[PDB]
RNA sequence: AAAGGUUUGGUCCUGGCCUUAUAAUUAAUUAGAGGUAAAAUUACACAUGCAAACCUCCAUAGACCGGUGUAAAAUCCCUUAAACAUUUACUUAAAAUUUAAGGAGAGGGUAUCAAGCACAUUAAAAUAGCUUAAGACACCUUGCCUAGCCACACCCCCACGGGACUCAGCAGUGAUAAAUAUUAAGCAAUAAACGAAAGUUUGACUAAGUUAUACCUCUUAGGGUUGGUAAAUUUCGUGCCAGCCACCGCGGUCAUACGAU
RNA sequence: ACUAUGCUUAGCCAUAAACCUAAAUAAUUAAUUAACAAAACUAUUUGCCAGAGAACUACUAGCCAUAGCUUAAAACUCAAAGGAC
């Protein structure tokens, strides 16, 4: 048995679900919430089930917790303008806090297909090289084209030591 | 006014000293993954930071501001803006004085004082 | 941490003084207490040397002028 | 876009700092309701006490 | 549960302390020497850290602390 | 243990793998030095045929010789290879027959 | 791991060791040809030959290719600036290739290495600070990041200087080691250098030589094993001896376990 | 028979089968018998363990401790040791 409550919070597939992409001009998420309180549990579930898929999706963004500071649960988002967002997470559920943030500061699904391609651009299909960059090592891979000699033995005068043999003959 | 070219360009940490002339000890907390456990844990780093004013206290959390030009070999922040102070924070949301999760200053009232 | 104003209040009015808990916690023993006393005597030694022979460079700079 | 986000934002915080007032304040009617009996049941075990 | 592996224990334990009954002279000789060494490495350990400083002579009014002689 | 205390601690401390008679090496060559009779710890009963040598390495060691009957005397050279004897005690090499003047054993 | 064998008079539990799978090197025995890949004891000392030229004088090149794994926890990934011993363009901009200063994160071992001893900030030159059990410092070990990269180039970390005075370029030799490729041909191909060019040069490379180390196609058959784990023994000899076993174990006269058959 | 000693006044030493062999805290008693013991079992946090012997040992550092305490290996040996029945 995995250790820990909600073991399954530890398992990349659960990790890989997040949504929420910040924009570039995100730096930090400061995350104030109480641990003891009624309106505040949202925020809790926030922390326990969200923040690991915000940092996983962000890894570049500073995400510092406080604990108990302030009446009230809140969300404050820094960005590299020098803007400040802060947002109120009080009696709104962690699915709704979420949506919330995805909405002012989170990617596009257009945004993020389009570089997809883009990181993909100099992989071809033509091109021939090791495994780990290339379908086809050698053009005699491919059908039609004169085969491996080590696989398949090569005509006699396509062979350079037939060759120079005709030429000492010659 | 070229930014600076460390990754850190904006960073909260808290005071955690306060021994030196005009500079202040911050410590910054980030969220790293443990690839075997799948978990994340605190990597926490220390940075200097240049507190002009000396208007820092220990236990206090602070934003710094990336410097253009490394002030020293360990000074390469400034301090932007204290975001709470110890024992003195200002409720964000409310705007009223509080100690810990409770209003020292009602938000219902209006004191302007 | 949570009321600065009383804290500052009660302290000097209770007459008691606070210390903040030290970052990093010091081992003690006759060795280490020896090592560190010269360690220190050694560097206060160094930095008056260097003292003495600013003042002596700026003092012949200064005939100089 | 951003800036639109960002006024949408600080609408919703309005929003929010509204039903806080709204909630707060009957928690200050009840309480006081609650303090006054309170009050009441110290007067007259004070009294005895004396 | 049997007492066999206290059984073990014991006779290490009383076979140690008559050895260290026969040859408790030549232990004693041992740690005075073992300890003046251990002072040496420590005087020496000093000398190396002001040398290294470029000072020529030990800070004033310095005496190296013998701290492992019957001082107490 | 907790998560937090395999994470201070990580993967588990692996002793190193300490060497052998042969030092991790397939063979060896050693110089014959002496040949004795090594008796097999008990309950097992034999005299059998042991020799020491002086490896290349430099070190000495005790070499069990397989076989019905060896033709080992000093100074002859041989090729030693690990593998113990069961039953005879701190014997952790073998000689190789048929290699320089350690010869295969005459058949029968 | 789909597991198995082995603690005991016996059972259960716990627990180590070992077996079964895969691959490299060396060794024993054995071996036809053909194709292909790879070639590897040693930063110990090196006989001999060769490995850099081109070319109307100036220049350019010999800073590459090739070799080794010396040193070093050495690094990876990323940011910023700058040039270039360059190219191609323009009289001003696109690249390739480097250098310097850095840092989100990641990065070997020993904590019986627990303290390091100046490792900080300010900028009137004062303050007493900086790193460290979230592992500093010390010591030890190792090339890693693998379309490739990094370091090294007789030794003294460097190379003014000094010394024990140069194959870690190809081939080859001595010594050493369990470890064994030709002191070979060609510049025709591709790559590099030079030239305006026809061209020239190249132990890079290409085509061969050597070798069951691997793979492929074929044709001869040899090696080991036969108590259990674990597929498979007849007779005889031996008699706790001679010998055998990876583990458990076998051999004291009807031994499926040793030797021959 | 008799002493050190057990007692008192100060200081030192810092070890026990110091074991109720069961860390502390908050639960739960059904969806739940390896054996034995004092029923099972979840969460949180720290400490500790990784075959037996060698070894309450060697060396190191600290300590009013000097035949001492805490800290604590390796070579080498074995194919088991151990727990409950
Ligand atoms: S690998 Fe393509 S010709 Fe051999
Ligand atoms: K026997
Ligand atoms: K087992
Ligand atoms: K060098
Ligand atoms: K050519
Ligand atoms: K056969
Ligand atoms: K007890
Ligand atoms: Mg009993
Ligand atoms: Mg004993
Ligand atoms: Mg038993
Ligand atoms: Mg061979
Ligand atoms: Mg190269
Ligand atoms: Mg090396
Ligand atoms: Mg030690
Ligand atoms: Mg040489
Ligand atoms: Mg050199
Ligand atoms: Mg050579
Ligand atoms: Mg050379
Ligand atoms: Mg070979
Ligand atoms: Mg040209
Ligand atoms: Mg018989
Ligand atoms: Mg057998
Ligand atoms: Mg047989
Ligand atoms: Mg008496
Ligand atoms: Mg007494
Ligand atoms: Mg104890
Ligand atoms: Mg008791
Ligand atoms: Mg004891
Ligand atoms: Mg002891
Ligand atoms: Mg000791």
């Amino acid at each position: 048995p995995m250790k820990g409550r909600f073991p399954i919070r530890r398992t990349l597939q659960y990790l890989g679900r997040g949504d929420v992409v910040f924009k570039e001009s995100v730096k930090i998420m400061t995350v104030n919430y109480n641990t003891y309180g009624e309106l505040g549990e949202g925020a809790r579930k926030f922390v326990f089930f969200n923040i690991p898929q915000i940092q996983y999706k962000n890894p570049w963004v500073q995400i510092m917790m406080f604990k108990n500071m302030t009446p009230s649960p809140f969300l404050r988002f820094y960005l590299d303008s020098g803007e400040q967002v802060l947002v109120d997470v009080e009696t709104k559920s962690n699915k709704e806090i979420m949506e919330h943030i995805k909405k002012i500061l989170g990617k596009k699904e257009e945004t993020l297909r389009e570089e997809e391609l883009e990181k993909q651009q100099r992989f071809h299909p033509g091109n021939f090289g090791p495994r780990k960059y290339c379908l086809r090592e050698c053009m005699c891979e491919v059908e039609g084209q004169v085969p491996c000699p080590g696989l398949v033995p090569l005509p006699k005068e396509m062979t350079g030591k037939y060759k120079a043999a005709l030429k000492a003959s010659t | 006014i070229v930014r600076s070219s460390v990754h850190a360009k904006w960073v909260v940490g808290k005071v955690i000293g306060t021994a030196m002339i005009k500079t202040a000890k911050v410590r910054a907390t980030r969220l790293v993954l443990d690839p075997y456990l799948l978990k994340y844990f605190n990597k926490r780093k220390t940075y200097f930071a240049h507190d002009a004013l000396q208007q820092c206290s220990v236990g206090d959390i602070v934003l710094l501001r990336a410097l253009p030009v490394p002030r020293s070999k360990h000074v390469k922040h400034e301090l932007a803006e204290i975001i709470f102070k110890v024992g003195r924070v200002i409720d964000p949301v409310t705007g009223k004085p509080c100690a810990g999760t409770a209003y020292l200053e009602s938000p219902l009232s209006e004191p302007r004082e | 941490q949570t009321n600065y104003d009383v804290f500052e209040k009660t302290c000097k009015e209770l007459g008691v003084e606070y210390t903040l808990p030290p970052l990093h916690f010091q081992k003690v023993h006759r060795r280490f207490l020896a090592k560190k006393a010269l360690c220190i005597r050694v560097y206060q030694e160094v930095q008056k040397l260097k003292k003495q022979k600013r003042a002596l460079k700026a003092a012949a700079a200064a005939a100089k002028k | 876009e951003h800036r639109e986000l960002m006024a949408w934002n600080r609408d919703e915080n309005r929003r929010m700092q509204e039903l806080r007032i709204a909630r707060l304040q009957l928690e200050a009617q009840a309480q006081e309701v609650q303090k006054a009996e309170a009050q009441a049941q110290r007067a007259q075990e004070e009294q005895a006490w004396v | 549960k049997n007492v066999l592996k206290i059984r073990r224990r014991k006779m290490n334990h009383h076979k140690y302390r008559k050895l260290v009954k026969r040859t408790r002279f030549l232990r004693r000789k041992v740690r005075e020497g073992r300890l003046k060494k251990k002072q040496i490495k420590f005087e020496k350990d000093l000398k190396r850290i002001w040398l290294k400083a470029g000072l020529k002579e030990a800070p004033e009014n310095w005496q190296t602390p013998k701290i492992y002689l019957k001082n107490k | 243990a907790t998560l937090n205390q395999m994470h201070r601690l990580g993967p588990r401390k692996e002793p190193p793998k300490r060497l052998g008679p042969t030092e991790g090496r397939p063979q060896l060559k050693g110089v014959v030095l002496r040949t004795f009779i090594r008796k097999p710890k008990k309950p097992n009963s034999a005299n059998r045929k042991c020799c020491r040598v002086r490896l290349s390495t430099g070190k000495e060691a005790v070499c069990f010789i397989p076989g019905e009957g060896h033709t080992l005397q000093e100074h002859h050279v041989v090729l030693v290879e690990g593998g113990r004897t069961q039953d005879l005690p701190g014997v952790k090499l073998k000689v190789v027959r048929g290699k320089y003047d350690c010869g295969h054993v005459q058949k029968k």
